């Protein structure tokens, strides 16, 4: 398929509700196309500017790893948060896997191993709230796929009890995504950003569009 | 959803204690109003003792969650759904695992120690739901222990299984009752790396590598007995080049289109 | 009195042990301070058409009230 | 991980014993165990312990009574 065909050049927009006809015009304002490098000094020099990631054209390459946006308006200890966290991944591992054996006729032992091998986590600098964005490293597949696994997300988010998992949102899979990048302002007037985490310390592992097929 | 009053029963069930304002929750201020409970016994949430805030109720994704005003870490959070059954949500979880497979020949497939089961006139899906409920958060685990509720997710999952698969589509990979060796590579596949290959036969005996060493005594004896059955000579090599066809050819699960005599 | 309000616990532990059938549809709240219990043949509500039908041998308004007490 | 060398923890909290490692907690994996059951499923679990009945490989259960194995 792609083999050769990698994904490194990195989309970014600067501002929500941005005008349509300036994003075919590529107004260098709005949109911009960076690598890695270059992407990090910009959000270096620049502490006050608010990124936004998203495609392009998906109509010619349209392969994104596997992410998944949670937000619960409350505060929880480490150790009830690890137990959740826990959980949640293997709730969400045995969901993924199922709908990819039941429809995408995939292999569900790969699918788990690859989802539960790496992933990498975020944290909210709010003190009152638990939020994060959660991606999955090793797992790759199409926009449409994700259209297709919103209802079944949005089912189990119902029919679970676990804290984090009931507070899903499958809203953002849809037509033109967007994804708020990590350590990066999100409002003029607004001083809650996303951190790191300690298994990961690099840029790229953050990035939902970044592919390399190891 | 459902009915208002039994969402306030479950919520009065949760409280151990009673509160003073039962009266004042209505349908559209349940949301609203403080809640403060009687102080007999302490709350079910949290040990401590005499909980010194009101709690209070938000309306979120179908599901009621409880939080007290205050220090949020003194109160532990409460999540209550009004949606369905418990038993269903345990049968959506058990076929997600992809533990329980359907035959073409009308028979379920169970993984069970590390191998795939199949009984005629033995029901294994209760077994199968008795030995997974290890896999799964705390709530679920206590209403595994009752037979009439193993039973109902037992229909459950036979209900909700349409559409069959296909077993033993691999020539190449000698099962065991404790994993699969790959002929191509010698390789042995242990535990969930075997569940791929769907093989509902196996030789029977457990592999070994210690007794898996070219260079054994056992080994040497035995080029002995080959060589009295089949002598190592030109004039027969013929023979012995066809020799080994026959035996090695036991290994797959091929149709073979030859008799040998 | 003060003994209703503390086997709640008891009872409703009971009913979670228990597995027998109706015993999974009780009911423990209803201990609590100022309880309020509804008269047979006194219905909730005008617009509620459903009143407590009544069982014999017991006819007598004193065979259905906790609050009597009689000594014999 | 290698020796663990800070000390674990054990807690109880809604019927359950969980065990955390102390001082930092990401560094091992917190585990829980339900000290909670039926007393008919324990009934069983102890005759089980015994080791009075079992299984054939034919499909019948053979079971010890008056010193003897009956099926
Ligand atoms: N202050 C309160 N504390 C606890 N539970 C209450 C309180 N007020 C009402 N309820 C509950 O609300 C419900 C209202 O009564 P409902 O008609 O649903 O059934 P019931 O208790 O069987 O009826 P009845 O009044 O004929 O005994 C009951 O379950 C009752 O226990
Ligand atoms: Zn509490």
């Amino acid at each position: 398929d792609a083999a050769i065909r990698g994904n490194d050049v990195i989309f970014v927009l600067k501002t929500i509700g941005v005008p349509s006809a300036c994003r075919q015009n590529e107004d260098p304002r709005f949109v911009e196309a960076f690598k890695c490098d270059e992407l990090e000094r910009y959000i270096d020099n620049n502490p006050e500017c608010t990124l936004f990631e998203s495609l392009r054209d998906e109509e010619a390459y349209s392969i994104v790893r596997i992410f998944m946006d949670v937000d619960l308006d409350a505060c929880l200890d480490e150790i009830d948060y690890l137990t959740a966290i826990q959980d949640f991944i293997i709730e969400v591992s045995n969901c993924v896997a199922r709908f990819a054996f039941t429809e995408c006729g995939a292999i569900h032992e790969n699918v788990i191993k690859s989802m539960r091998s790496n992933f990498s986590l975020t944290k909210s600098t709010n003190r009152d709230k638990t939020s994060f964005h959660i991606i999955f490293l090793d797992t790759y597949t199409t926009m449409d796929t994700l259209i297709a696994m919103k209802r079944t997300l949005l089912e189990l988010s119902r029919s679970s009890e676990n804290p984090l998992t009931r507070s899903i949102d499958t809203a953002v899979y849809r037509r033109k995504t967007t994804l708020r990048v990590v350590g990066t302002r999100k409002n003029p007037n607004c001083d809650t950003i996303h951190v790191m985490q300690p298994p990961h310390d690099n840029i790229e592992d953050y990035l939902f569009t970044y592919v390399d097929m190891n | 959803f459902i009915s208002f009053e039994d969402a306030i029963k479950r919520v009065s069930k949760i409280f151990i204690n009673s509160i003073i304002n039962f009266n004042d929750l209505d349908e559209n201020n349940f949301t609203t109003v403080p809640l403060v409970i009687d102080y007999v016994t302490p709350c079910a949430l949290c040990k401590k003792r005499s909980h010194k805030h009101p709690h209070q109720l938000s309306l979120e994704n179908g599901a009621i969650r409880i939080y007290k005003t205050g220090n949020p870490h003194s109160c532990k959070v409460k999540i209550v759904p009004l949606d369905g059954n418990k038993l269903f949500n345990i049968a959506q979880r058990i076929l997600d695992t992809n533990s329980v497979l359907l035959t073409e020949r009308g028979d379920h497939i169970v993984w069970i120690n590390n191998s795939w089961k199949f009984n005629s006139e033995e029901p294994l899906i209760t077994k199968l739901i008795l030995s997974i409920r290890h896999q799964l958060p705390k709530e679920y685990s206590s209403e595994l222990l009752c037979p009439r509720k193993r039973k109902t997710v037992e229909a459950n999952i036979r209900d909700m299984l349409v559409d069959s698969v296909e077993t033993d589509t691999y020539p190449d990979k000698l099962p065991f009752k404790n994993g699969v060796l790959d002929l191509v590579d010698g390789m042995f596949y242990s535990g969930d790396d075997a569940k791929k290959y769907t093989c509902t036969v196996s030789t029977g005996f457990k592999f070994d590598d210690t007794k898996f060493v070219e260079d054994s005594p056992e080994m040497e004896e035995l080029m002995n007995i080959i060589n009295d059955i089949q002598p190592l000579t030109d004039e027969n090599k013929k023979n012995r080049e066809l020799y080994e066809k026959t035996l090695s050819s036991c290994l797959c699960g091929a149709t073979k289109g030859c008799l040998t005599f």
